[PDB]
């Protein structure tokens, strides 16, 4: 059900945590506290504050991760997903709240298969 | 007894504070899911005066009916003791009993109340009423993470650290909130409400948020209470037609309102004083 | 007796409250599963217009058949010693029995009424009629949750953290409400209804909310009141020839409505007038 | 029995309440209040509003929620029951908002049984 | 106890480091995102008060409640059986659990704590509040990172070629903070506030950075501290009057603000101090 | 997916930054080292020192370049990029820098287009 082109904020910005909780908890295994508990909430009703400090924080856990091609990859599907967005929203709307949702449960479904990640980065 | 019927409109302003609790399924300030916009329940600002006046009076004829570890059972009983209660029937029995309640305290004179739980007394439905409050502008929540010094228990949490739970503490950043309120001569005369009884009311409403302060509350302040009086027992006007005298408005060159100072108050009064008093009271 | 024949339309909103409950699914408020719009009984306007009586009037000649607590038999019985007491040897006792109560009650010389308990004392089918009313637009109900400070017994005598049941109350964030109202003729010669009684009617309509407000309704107005007048005992034009020339429809801008300006109200006035008329009470 | 995928809407949505429901009871064990009463009525005909409400605060739960295991098991077991929707539809016909407390009920049988559960997630 | 409802104006200044640790993101400065202002969290403020008193007096009736590794419940069910002694009624059990306490511990007496967690003692009200402090104007955040001169651990890290640990000190090239807080007398009936305390909490604010240099935490300073005494125990004004009698204001040749220098304070008490009190504490 | 006239700071300089990383990357098939993180964060944080030095640095990089038409047309792009720009600002806000990631992760799928922007310099 992971469409690729929806082009609603909402299902965009699902993907994107999705992604981020995804880089993070692949970062440092010893951590069972999960960025995606302590930000859904928030983000999901308003992006624009959490959002900025997502940004800040990615590059480190993206350099500091042990294996390259992961990060390429990871690299890789943001580009993938970035150039439908333009902007970040300054508010959501309720339809919003739950397509957000809905994108980033599809994105989670797709990163636990075991190679599709890759071959999508081979066809590139 | 009072006589000229009421209405009143109130605007009070959060600065840095959950200004209401949480909903208690998902802990936020309260919240329009839709528009954006914040609640704040008037059951909440009720309590508040209902705490001022257990601290101001304290006096009989002044008590309060609610308190925090009182039963409600034995109250309404121990009312079943007195002489005019002592000897009379099924319709007379309760009838005694309200006039006695109404009698002792002032949370029943004001606001109205449900005696029916166990030796029966009955309802009442109090003169004055007051409605839920509503943001003028969208409220951006802010969510905060902060840590415990020691553990809360030596329980199976009896580690050294505490940076396995934290807690959180969410609050607003700043808003203001619209409330509308109405007293009826009608009912005064079921419970007695008086005059003096309507003077406290004013003057506490001014004076609520000062004497009431709380870590999680953050500073809070009340800006702005006008009252329109009828002529007469019967509306001069009907409610709209007044509250839009009153108008807000975000000012023209702001995105994000920070202060008192971003929003604008204006008021009408061209033809208001066909038979209808517009007494200032917040400023 | 009235001469003339009438038909109307009515408009009122809701602000913050549960107009009313079903007394069954807890109390959230009327909707059609179906299509998601509002309800609102009939029968709980014309109660809010006996209430209304019942504050303004207080003498005979317009005291109200129901009451807050009373028996329905002792009522029909005391008419029934009047000076009737045998002479129309229940023949036309019951009808004497009706002429005296609707000679009375201004509730049963309006609206119908049923008096056949005790001593039968007849019917009435009643020459005002109105139907239910339900809102242009779904509407979405915004449940909540609040707590009690103080337990009502001792039989909880602990106070833990499931303790202290919170209990609920439910609002919605706003709405508007059509209703179709008919006047009769030939049922008003039964019963006497006369013009000055639809004077009052009229002044009840406009002015019923302003003197009802409890904690859960909340603010509620009158957004519009539209009287279609006959020409004939006979109906001179059908019922919905005239009600499509009043027309209420969403405005473009806006998805999600939350106050009267989004709405739009157009009166169609093409040709009606030779016969028929249209005048303008709301606004 | 319960269909895996009969993938009309009110049956998986069904599906999703009851989970949730299930993470609410085992998230505070000293409890016995059912978001039943709470929100049955309003996901018979507009999920559009509840859905997403609840979804914003069912990572709270999952983060009290005491057990691991337990937890990652849910986790994954809604990620595959929402792979079948697409969009929170905001009105249902009649038949659906019956085989939505048809689907409610089949979850909770299948829930509550003993180590079903355990075995997919093992297959997992 | 207390005499004079009592209000305080504070200010702070940071010239590097992290004065607050938002654990969020990283440890960067708790901020606000769209004004760019820095927040302060109080319970910051509260800690090192907590801290300074523990490293001061060290006396019984001084003892602090919340230490460094304290398990709470042995501390609550020590005292339940020091009050064992009484082995009373649970309401009068409860009761004596707080007196002791508040006998005992000098943060109890001076803010409130859920004690009830285990063994039940109660929820105290504390009757000194303070809110959260933010900048007077937007922060300025530049991140560092730094070298280790060994590796953590004898791990695959231990490898000379790569070093990854580059370590993150943020800081504010300068900056100032400001808070309000209250001191409400009547609570303090319940707790039993004394006079010495308060007058240990005015000694340990003007005297508190001195105590406490970090590493990460760099250089502070406080400037100025105001004190507001009211002249009777219902306050004679609201508290947004007499806080806004204090002004600060950037300087407008400077447009970057790094010192002291670059701000302006001001303070005017020609006739609000008509019954208030104004001391200069400090600054 | 982007914009040649968003015109604002942080998506511009972002795609500045990106394509000063291509250039490096391409001059140079031996050149291990990730010097976009190397910046990323300074950028993000303040560019006023970063961008001045990255400017010197760039004829280097220029020169060394193996195919000379790339680097003319590398020029030419950095023309139209950096004349929407007037200043420098040294702080930078939170919002902006968002733009400034997106603006990045934007234009780096036009920088790994096969094609485009050799034709982007033919219609020059």
């Amino acid at each position: 059900g992971l469409d690729r082109n929806r082009q609603d904020i909402g299902y965009v910005l699902g993907r994107l945590f999705a992604v981020l909780e995804k880089i993070q908890a692949e970062a440092n295994p010893g951590l069972n506290a999960t960025i995606a508990d302590r930000y859904f909430g928030s983000a999901s009703s308003t992006p624009i504050a959490v959002f900025g400090t997502l940004m800040r924080l990615l590059p480190h856990h993206l350099n500091k991760l042990e294996f390259e091609g992961r990060a390429v990859q990871l690299q890789w599907e943001i580009r993938q997903i970035l150039e439908h967005c333009q902007r970040f929203p300054n508010h959501l709307n309720l339809e919003q709240q739950g397509l957000f949702a809905i994108g980033y449960y599809h994105e989670t479904q797709f990163l636990f298969t075991k190679d599709a990640l890759k071959n999508l980065f081979n066809e590139a | 007894t009072i006589e000229k019927r009421y209405d009143f409109v109130f605007l009070f302003d959060v600065q840095d504070g959950n200004p209401n609790g949480d909903p208690d399924a998902g802990n936020l300030p309260r919240i329009d899911p839709q528009t954006g916009e914040g609640l704040v329940t008037d059951v909440c600002l009720k309590r508040k005066v209902r705490n001022f006046i257990q601290m101001t009076q304290n006096d009989e004829h002044h008590d309060i009916f609610i308190r925090e570890k009182g039963i409600l059972n034995n109250l309404i009983d121990e009312a079943h003791e007195q002489e005019n209660v002592k000897g009379k029937e099924k319709g007379e029995k309760t009838e005694a009993a309200r006039q006695y309640m109404c009698s002792r305290y002032y949370d029943i004179r004001t606001f109205g109340a449900v005696m029916t739980t166990g030796k029966n007394a009955g309802q009442v439905r109090g003169p004055v009423q007051l409605t839920f409050s509503r943001s003028i502008d969208p409220i951006m929540t802010l969510e905060h993470s902060i840590t415990r010094m020691a553990v809360t228990n030596e329980k199976d949490a009896s580690e050294t650290g505490d940076n396995r739970t934290m807690g959180r503490k969410f609050t607003v950043p700043y808003g203001l909130y619209r409330c509308h309120g109405f007293i009826s001569t009608h009912f005064a005369k079921q419970t007695g409400f008086s005059e003096n009884d309507l003077e406290l009311f004013w003057q506490a409403l001014v004076n609520m948020f000062d004497h009431d302060h709380s870590a999680a509350r953050g500073q809070m302040n009340a800006r702005g209470l006008y009252v329109f009086e009828h002529s007469n027992n019967l509306g001069d006007a009907p409610a709209d037609s007044l509250f839009k005298r009153i108008q807000v408005v975000k000012k023209d060159g702001v995105e994000v309102v920070r202060s008192f100072d971003d929003y604008l108050v204006s008021v009408d009064d061209k033809n208001l004083e066909e038979t209808k008093l517009l007494r200032k009271l917040g400023g």
